């Protein structure tokens, strides 16, 4: 069930771009499911501070 | 002005030198873990400080 | 451990600066290109115990 | 009044900042890189960079 190796619970990204408008703003991430994961994608939020 | 005030002296003001200190000390924070600084793997993410 | 340090009074509040002497290490792995896994020891108070 | 000890009626865990566990002295747990950042269970903050 549970892996014996070091790994985080809790991925935070930064973006890889930001563009920013008069009526919007554009984030891109590159998400990345590492290998012998899987993500569920219900576990994933646009956290916003402003 | 006034003919008594024709005595007053004067003193230089004490010098006080100005500037950075030695190595920069203190211009970044280290061992506050309010402005943590990063280095990070990308696209990881996990901070390696 | 207990310890008691005899010190000559002054007039300024002052602080006993005492440094617990340890090994603080790290060791940083680099296992695929922009990985960064680093691994940090504080021998005793080792550490945030 | 209440006695929390007893009845329930817990209050007071707001005021925890944060807590760790340590195994053997240097056996930081969960470890393993769990947590966000630390060796530690931060359970509030002050600040937030």
């Amino acid at each position: 069930v549970t892996t014996d190796r070091s790994q985080r619970l809790t991925l935070r990204f930064v973006p890889v771009d930001r563009e920013d408008t008069t009526y919007s703003y554009k984030a891109r991430f590159t998400l990345a499911v590492g290998d012998n994961r899987v993500l569920d994608m219900a576990s994933t939020y646009f956290d916003i501070r402003g | 002005s006034s003919e008594t005030n024709l005595t007053q002296q004067s003193m230089p003001n004490r010098p006080n030198y100005i500037g950075f200190r030695d190595n920069f000390v203190g211009l970044m924070y280290y061992n506050s873990t309010g402005n943590m600084g990063v280095l990070a793997g990308q696209a990881s993410q996990l901070n390696a400080v | 451990l207990d310890m008691t340090f005899e010190v000559d009074p002054m007039d300024e509040p002052t602080l006993l600066y005492l440094l617990f002497e340890v090994f603080d290490v790290v060791r940083v792995h680099q296992p695929h290109r922009g990985v960064i896994e680093a691994v940090y020891l504080r021998t005793p108070f080792s550490a945030g115990n | 009044g209440s006695i929390p000890y007893l009845d329930g009626t817990f209050y007071l865990n707001h005021t925890f900042k944060k807590v760790s566990i340590m195994f053997d002295s240097s056996v930081s747990w969960p470890g393993n890189d769990r947590l966000l950042t630390p060796n530690e269970f931060e359970i509030k903050r002050s600040v937030d960079g």
